RNA sequence: UCUUUCUCGAUUCCGUGGGUGGUGGUGCAUGGCCGUUGUUGGCUGGUUAAUUCCGAUGAACG
């Protein structure tokens, strides 16, 4: 289970 | 042999390749994409009578001699449809698009 | 004080000038967008070239 | 591209329209 | 703009006519379009005392 950090890294709407 | 200078200056207006004007022809000469030269015979001044050819052999570029330059000059299309009648020359024939064969060899 | 235009001086065969005999009278610009054929002007204390401002004085 | 022409009396120029 | 030649190259530029004339101005008719003539619901960010400031972000009835 990962990747969850990565959607997070993206910083846009 | 006009007629076979006449149908590839045709051809180069079809294709848009040819260069009109000393300044052109010579910028199409020296930069090495050249592949045929024109120059009227009907010149008073003799300075730039006699480069042209220095130009062409240095750039290894065949050169054809015209009498007139008015008709060398309507062919090529100078003249709007015609009331104004002007004429070159010098143009170069810088790329192509039958007798460009037979002035090919006429060549050699 | 009339609004005359400006007329271009013509200039006898200034095409005829920068060769010789084979090689360039005047230098050649070293720019990447042209150069080799782009002649490069040079007045009395200073150049001028075409496009992206090579200057050399 | 129509079907008819001007037929006869020659061309002068083809014309690049592309 | 006034000297010095570097470049784009037909995209041209000089003069003359009581003949039209053009980003011409103005008045009439003219097709569409705004506005003009009730009722009930329903938070990534920096910032200030403060759910503070700026910044992205819906439905029926007569
Ligand atoms: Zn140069």
């Amino acid at each position: 289970t990962f990747s969850k950090v990565q959607r997070f890294w993206e910083s846009n709407s | 042999v006009n007629t076979a200078l006449q149908e590839v200056l045709k051809t180069a207006l079809i294709h848009d390749g040819l260069a009109r004007g000393i300044r052109e022809a010579a910028k199409a000469l020296d930069k090495r994409q050249a592949h045929l030269c024109v120059l009227a015979s009907n010149c008073d001044e003799p300075m730039y009578v006699k480069l042209v050819e220095a130009l062409c052999a240095e750039h290894q570029i065949n050169l054809i001699k015209v009498d007139d330059n008015k008709k060398l000059g309507e062919w090529v299309g100078l003249c709007k449809i015609p009331r104004k009648v002007v004429g070159c020359s010098c143009v170069v024939v810088k790329d192509y698009g039958q007798a460009k064969d037979v002035i090919e060899e006429y060549f050699k | 004080p009339k609004k005359n235009k400006h007329k271009r001086k013509k200039v006898k065969l200034a095409v005829l000038k920068y060769y010789k005999v084979i090689s360039r009278l005047r230098r050649e610009c070293p720019s990447d967008e042209c150069g080799a054929g782009v002649f490069m002007a040079s007045h009395f204390d200073r150049h001028y070239c075409g496009k992206c401002c090579l200057t050399y004085c | 591209s129509s079907v008819m022409r001007r037929n006869e009396q020659l061309t002068l120029h083809d014309e690049r329209f592309e």
